[PDB]
């Protein structure tokens, strides 16, 4: 729920206030097993983004040196 | 036969009228055959008596009189 | 393997001499799967 | 399928049962298996179809009736379906877990009529004549529908 | 081609004959009484023969009765069977203690071709003029014919009166003069032995084929025994010279090894119903599937069957091989002999060779030099002279060295050979290439054969005379027809092709020009005018209420006095039932029960049922359209095209098969997912959880985990430390793969219950509410309100129950809550056994009536009747729904393998068996249950209100009980304690009770 | 089972490959056969036994624990033991603890009725005229825990388990252990009334004359995953407001 | 292959049947089909078979009888086939 909330910030541009109204939709719209990869959760999430859009009325480097600093 | 075919003119009063008592016939033997036969009404020229054409069937399918 | 004709009225004195004519002195399968289950299931972190 | 057998000739020796008339096994689990709890139930449907048609169906995997059952002179095993005169009486044995015999005996439903008046046969029968076509009217409205 | 096919585990025996007299003589007996067999019939005298040759004492104790008890009063055709039985029970009785006989006692049929006006081709076999008995067959043959020239009448009855030619079967006809004496001198007759001249060629003997034909005219009138002959026959599938041998050598009780190439349900079926009705007494079958171009097959099948019974063989001694297999290799000139040829030259000679060299290796280890087994060696008198036969003629032709051989080696004491010159044999009484010209042939005056006929003649070389001779020197039987003597026969034969297929193409392109010039002349008001409306059936499904007589037929039936002596109130009535199951409902498991096949009306409920049909009335692609419709593609089919579009896969998908893991929530038995505790021996990487979560994971674990809010998010990471304890999944392969479960796509919206019920409700109460509509539809009470005109809202009872009950919802409660899965707040109320009638009551009926809910285990529903009855009499309910419903879990699957109830599916499958053939009742070979799933519902009343209601009446429930058994130490050991329903005193049975006299009681009453 | 630390396991992501341990090759095969890719198994040639490496993706069970609100029961006294009754260890060591119950309950009855030795009904009763009209609303209850989560923890579980099961069976040992009658057994389910539906079973069986004495009653357990259900029924008063 | 009887008939037997008859037969097969794919049709190969007087006369000689036997298949075969004029057969009888 850390990594939901950071891809909602960074693809749409959605603060905690938004964040949360996505994950509620996400909810409601709940699917029926696992999601097989971090693709399928992405693309779940853009789907829930763009049914929060039309309930409320909203339109629309540096992973090196983490990388490192796991091994570390 | 009753109320489509006219018993003073002895005829049917328009002929697409036979037609659809005729298609009704032909699915009453659909309904009650057992086994593809040949149709007891080939012609809709045999309604042109139509209490002996109805007895024909309903002799041939009697289960479909109950 | 070995299973004479009447085992269940046979004793386990005579039973067990029937075997021994024709047993090497491994343990076999049914034996090897319940020392394996008593080891997983009632020995601590590392005890194998 | 040895302790029923034994059962259901141990029953017909003590009745008197004519030596040589055996009653006919019907083992319709072959077809359908064993639904534990429905089984006595699928038995008895099958009993009911039985007695109003007198058509008697054969354990089609009854290759091979066990030499063991040739001691039970009272039944018979038939492996195809015998369509008779009639058959009057069906007996219905489900053996269960936990020491749970049961049977029922089904007799013919022409046996009832005996027993009533021609007037109120006759009434019964329109009565009965009348509420057939009404159930397939709902039947054959339901299935489509 | 040269794969294993045979294990013994797969060897099929049939002998259970005592079983199949009886099952054969009540067969006939009603065959006659509803005339399908007629006296002038010749299978009654054919089916009575059978009776004989399977006669012991329990046999005529039960024709005795049968035939003792039939009222001849009541028709002609009983008149009839108590005409033909006495005289079947006197046969019966004087050959009881007597070997039985093949005798073939069919109509001898010859070919006949027709050509039509238009040129069609039609073949039949066409009974014969002056041959219609086989003792006519064997004087035709002696005769031979004008070509074959080198250089007698017992009246019967048959097609008249079969009675009278029942009579005469026993009846053992002793003749003066044999059929030696009728073979004219300066003739070779048809059938004939030869004898080796010092030359080295086989010339005709007259006096060797004399000793044949002789043994041959006794067979025909008398009949053949082959008690104590042990057969192995290979080659002899359906339509083969092979089969009539077989059924020959059955018929006279051979004891025979059979093999099959290909080996099925379908085929282990056939075998079955050959020796159902042929296999006289003592006669076994043993069918072994087995591929005769193996070497290592015919090592193990030799090996098999000489073993002793206690290292799993058949403890038999061979005295006769008849290795008749071949493949059909056509086209192959000598250019093409390729892989399929080389292999064809191994299955018809070097394993014929290693099959012999075998059992000249079993009988000598055994020192067996007195008990020679007759090889009957299938030759041909063509070789090379058709071509594109391949290495069949090289084939054939090398089996002539075995005749040498016998001399030359060391094996005539294990060996006889008897070499069959096996003539024209027309194939099926069907269109068979060769078989159209077969009637040009005979006009050469030269006969072909029935393989009926061609088996009669082979197994005249298994008669004592013919099996003494072997025994001296090699036997060459010439069963050729003259064929020898018609001269460029190969040319003869496509000559008379030539002319068949000219005569009919010509007729027909003649044919199709003179309907095109009448076309052009006379235009589409000659042809049109012409072409008749042709009508396909449609799918009336009928309920199936009683057949109601008028009253004068019914009291015929009933005891006089019986009228005004029941009380009605105190007669327990069925007057509905249904179920949910394995092949539907009640209508279509009954079509599969009794006929095996579906009816046009079958496949649609089935198709309905199983959601590959839906009905449509309204626009089609414009079109408007009234009918059925591919549930899938909404594309239009017809009732007459629903077999061909759908029966196989209703068939596939429907009784009892591979458990289908989409119906049992991804339970994949061969995939049995477990969990195996383990130690953490090294602490684990951290993850996030809530809060609340990670608090969870502390209050388990204690010291063994660690947990630290992440400040930022909230979330907190849990290290789980060494010493912790997991759970980490894995998969048993489980041995139980086959289950009778409901036809796939059964669905409870397709009856109409709404999403609501089903996705709230257990499974198994589905098929419950199902089964009451479908009852209460039987019951013709289309709403259960109408119960209520008649009887008060508390006089309607439920006395259905379940073994386990709700199963599915036990699951939620101990499996998936522990698993924190999502599971309904409510699912302890589903799993309880009495919820299905609460749903039924919430739902339906509305009754305030009993519910008395039974546990029976598998007898629930028979106490559920009792339950039911007794509720009526005690005068709480006039009407009871009354039944029983289990469903198939994963669970109970797996239990039920751990007590060993179910049958293992793994030695099913060593053993052939398919799913359909693992449930088998009262078979030798039964190994435990088939576990399935479904409800049975009935209605039971009161007979008085049935009769006021106008409801059906199925049955009376005249008896209904339940007893435990006794002291034990074994729930699930069945007993006898259901015999206390025959319990009755016999100490004082001299004089008759009175009480049991219907007229007594009635006078007192 | 204590109410306030009540375990359950949460399935989670191996987001990191884990340490191997050592299983029997048989195990092994049977961790293979479950996570395929996600698990490597390979034979220790010295010893025979298999190393299990469980990959990134594999999915594990971490036990957690719920306090659950439920605290409270009407249980019967401690130390009740069906030894004191004489009943044997081959019995105890077998049966589902309700059936403990049941014989005690059916022995002490006999007794209340001056009937020491059942077989003395069989001097004036014929064998098939002693019924038993007795049943309960869920039955072996534990034996359930037996056949659906302890079997998934592949704990050891008597094979003839699913026989405890049964609401019919603590009948079968009544009869198996007393009385041997070859009478009616009617067992009915009737939840918190199958004591008066057994009485009224029990009642038209003698009446009906299948029956001249009946035994009828009815018996429940208390387990932790009932205990639950009600919880979650609101059924049960919540101890913690109490 | 001596000292073969019928019961001792194995791979030996089995290998020489193949020498002996069923590649003499692939053999004349080969040479119709390289002499028909040049059309030719004038130019006949006299196969020369070496055949035995005696089949199974002696004994222990394994599958030889039956693969010299199955030879005297080509005489009728000749006149039964469309090979007649690629192959000739003439068949010796090859004695002591
Ligand atoms: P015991 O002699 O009670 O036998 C138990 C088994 C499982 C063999 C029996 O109940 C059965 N299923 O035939």
């Amino acid at each position: 729920i850390t990594v939901a909330r950071k891809y909602l910030q960074t693809r749409w541009g959605l603060p905690s206030g938004r964040q949360d109204g996505v994950l509620l939709v996400a909810l409601s719209n709940e699917p029926a097993a696992r999601l097989g990869s971090e693709a399928d959760a992405k693309a779940f999430l853009d789907s829930m983004a763009q049914k929060y859009a039309s309930i409320v009325g909203v339109d629309l480097l540096e992973e090196i040196t983490k990388d490192h600093k796991v091994l570390a | 036969v009753e109320l489509m075919f006219i018993r003073s003119t002895n005829s049917w009063f328009d002929v697409t009228w036979r037609t659809f008592t005729g298609d009704f016939l032909r699915r009453v033997e659909e309904r009650f055959t057992k086994s593809k036969t040949l149709s007891l009404i080939q012609s809709y020229s045999l309604l042109d008596k139509p209490d002996e054409a109805i007895e024909k069937v309903f002799n041939a399918y009697p289960a479909a009189r109950e | 393997g070995t299973t004479p004709e009447k085992p269940e009225e046979t004793p386990l004195e005579e039973l067990a001499e029937t075997f021994q004519d024709t047993f090497s002195g491994a343990l076999g399968k049914q034996s090897s799967s319940l020392l394996s289950r008593l080891i997983s299931s009632k020995m601590p972190g590392g005890f194998t | 399928d040895k302790n029923e057998s034994a059962t259901i000739n141990e029953m017909m020796k003590h009745l008197g049962r004519s030596e040589g008339n055996p009653v006919i096994g019907v083992f319709q689990k072959f077809l359908t298996g064993h639904p534990k709890g429905a089984a006595g139930a699928w038995m008895m449907n099958g009993a009911l179809q039985i007695l109003n048609s007198g058509i008697i169906p054969g354990n089609r995997n009854a290759d091979n009736v066990d030499k063991i059952l040739e001691q039970f002179e009272y039944v018979l095993y038939p492996s195809k379906t015998l369509k008779t005169d009639g058959v009057r009486a069906v007996s219905i044995t489900s053996f269960g877990f936990g020491q749970k015999g049961g049977q029922a005996i089904v007799v013919h439903p022409d046996y009832l009529y005996g027993a009533i008046t021609e007037d109120r046969y006759n009434e019964y029968v329109a009565k009965v004549s009348a509420r057939e076509k009404s159930a397939y009217k709902f039947f054959h409205n339901g299935m489509i529908y | 081609g040269v794969a294993t096919s045979f294990s013994r585990k797969k060897a099929r025996t049939f002998d259970s004959s005592w079983n199949w007299a009886k099952q054969s003589l009540l067969s006939l007996y009603f065959e006659i009484i509803h005339g399908v067999l007629k006296n002038v019939d010749r299978e009654v005298v054919s089916e009575a023969i059978n009776i004989m040759n399977r006669s012991n004492d329990a046999l005529i104790k039960f024709m005795e009765y049968h035939i003792s008890n039939t009222d001849e009063t009541k028709g002609e055709n009983y008149q009839l069977v108590k005409t033909l039985g006495e005289q079947l029970i006197e046969n019966c009785k004087q050959v009881l203690d007597v070997d039985p006989v093949y005798k073939d006692v069919a109509k001898p049929t010859g070919p006949k071709t027709a050509i039509d006006k238009n040129g069609n081709i039609t073949y039949s076999e066409e009974p014969r003029e002056k041959v219609r008995k086989l003792s006519q067959y064997v004087q035709e043959m002696a005769l031979g014919g004008p070509i074959t020239k080198e250089s007698m009448d017992v009246e019967d009855a048959l097609d008249k009166d079969s009675t009278k030619e029942v009579a005469s079967l026993p009846n053992k006809s002793t003749i003066s003069k044999t059929v030696s004496s009728t073979i004219p001198r300066e003739t070779i007759p048809f059938l004939h032995l030869r004898k080796k001249t010092p030359a080295g060629d086989w010339k005709y003997d007259r006096q060797l084929s004399s000793l044949f034909l002789d043994g041959l005219e006794k067979a025909a009138f008398n009949g053949v025994t082959f008690k104590d002959k042990y057969v192995l026959i290979t080659g002899a599938g359906k339509g083969s010279i092979g089969a009539e041998v077989l059924q020959g050598l059955l018929q006279g009780g051979a004891k025979v090894v059979v093999t099959t190439s290909r080996f099925s349900k379908q085929v282990t079926d056939y075998y079955q119903s050959i020796y159902a009705k042929y296999g006289a007494k003592g006669s076994t079958l043993i069918v072994v599937p087995f591929n005769q171009g193996s070497k290592q097959d015919v090592e193990a099948l030799i090996e098999f069957i000489y073993d002793t019974e206690k290292n799993g063989g058949l403890g038999w001694d061979l005295d006769a091989i008849i290795p008749f297999a071949a493949i059909p290799e056509q086209g192959i000139e000598l250019e093409h002999i390729d892989s399929k040829s080389e292999f064809a030259h191994r299955i018809m000679l070097t394993n014929i060779l290693r099959m012999m060299g075998c059992v000249k290796k079993q009988k000598s280890a055994r020192g067996i030099e007195t008990r020679p087994a007759q090889v009957i060696l299938p030759m041909s008198p063509n070789h090379g002279t058709f071509g594109g036969d391949g290495m069949y003629s090289e084939s054939k032709l090398s089996l002539e060295t075995l005749f040498n051989r016998w001399h030359s080696e060391s094996w005539a004491n294990q060996l006889t050979v008897c070499g069959a010159i096996i003539g024209w044999t027309r194939g099926t009484g069907l269109m068979s290439a060769n078989n159209i010209i077969a009637e040009g042939i005979e006009k050469m005056g030269v006969r072909t054969f029935s393989q009926k006929e061609m088996a009669f003649n082979l197994l005249g070389l298994l008669t004592p005379e013919v099996v003494e001779l072997c025994q001296k020197s090699p036997v060459m039987a010439d069963l050729n027809g003259g064929l020898q003597f018609v001269p460029e026969l190969k040319e003869f034969t496509a000559k008379l092709r030539k002319e068949l297929v000219e005569t009919s193409e010509v007729r027909k392109a003649v044919s199709i020009e003179t309907a095109l010039e009448h076309k052009v002349v006379n235009g589409n008001s000659a042809d049109a005018a012409y072409a008749q409306v042709e009508i396909q059936p449609r799918a009336n499904i009928q309920l199936d209420f009683p057949e109601l007589k008028p009253y004068k037929q019914v009291k015929q039936i009933a005891p006089a006095e019986l009228e005004g002596l029941l009380d009605l109130e105190r007669v327990i009535v069925v007057t509905g039932f249904a179920e949910v199951g394995p092949w539907g409902s009640a209508r279509t498991r009954w079509e599969m029960e009794a006929f095996g096949e579906f009816s046009l009306e079958g496949c649609v409920e089935m198709a309905w049922i199983m959601g590959f049909i839906s009905y449509h009335n309204g626009n089609l692609k414009g079109r408007p359209y009234t009918g059925w419709v591919d549930s899938k593609t909404k594309e239009p089919v017809d009732d007459k095209d629903v077999k061909a579009k759908y029966e196989t896969s209703i068939l596939e998908h429907s009784g009892i098969r591979l458990i289908e893991p989409e119906l049992f929530n991804g339970y994949n038995p061969e995939k049995k997912e477990m969990i195996q505790e383990v130690i953490v021996e090294e602490d684990l990487e951290p993850f996030e959880a809530s809060k609340e979560t990670a608090e969870q994971f502390k209050h388990q674990h204690g010291d063994k985990v660690d947990i630290f809010e992440i400040p930022e998010t909230g979330e907190y990471s849990v290290k789980l430390l060494k010493g912790a304890t997991l759970y980490i999944p894995k998969a048993l392969r489980f041995d139980r793969l086959v289950a009778g479960q409901i036809p796939t796509g059964w669905n409870a919206k397709t009856y109409g219950i709404s999403d609501d019920i089903i996705s709230q409700v257990d499974p198994i109460t589905l098929f419950v509410l199902v089964s009451v509509v479908e009852a209460f539809i039987a019951s013709g009470i289309t709403d259960p309100y109408e119960m209520y005109k008649y009887v008060h809202v508390s006089e309607v009872g439920n006395c259905s129950g379940s073994g386990m009950g709700g199963v599915s919802a036990l699951r939620g409660m101990f499996k998936d809550r522990f698993k924190d899965e999502p599971v309904q707040n409510d699912i302890l109320q589903e799993s309880f056994i009495n919820t299905m009638s609460a749903w039924v009551n919430m739902l339906l009926i509305s009754s305030s009536g009993p519910i008395k809910t039974p546990v029976g285990a598998c007898a629930t529903s028979v106490e559920s009747v009792d339950i039911g009855v007794e509720t009526i009499l005690s005068g709480k309910a006039r009407i009871c729904i009354v039944g029983g419903y289990d469903d198939f879990q994963e669970e109970g699957s797996f239990e039920f393998g751990n007590m060993k109830a179910t049958s293992n599916t793994l030695e099913e499958f060593e053993h052939g068996r398919t799913p359909a053939e693992m449930s088998r009742p009262a078979t030798t070979t039964r190994n435990g249950f088939m576990e399935a799933q479904g409800a049975g519902i009935q209605i039971i009343m009161q007979a008085d209100l049935a009769l006021k209601m106008g409801v059906p009446i199925y049955g009376i429930v005249a008896m209904a009980a339940t007893a435990t058994d006794k002291i034990g130490r074994s729930v699930p050991a069945p007993g006898k304690g259901i015999l206390t329903t025959a319990r009755e005193h016999h100490s004082s049975v001299k004089y008759a009770s009175p009480n049991l006299n219907m007229k007594y009681r009635k006078r007192q009453l």
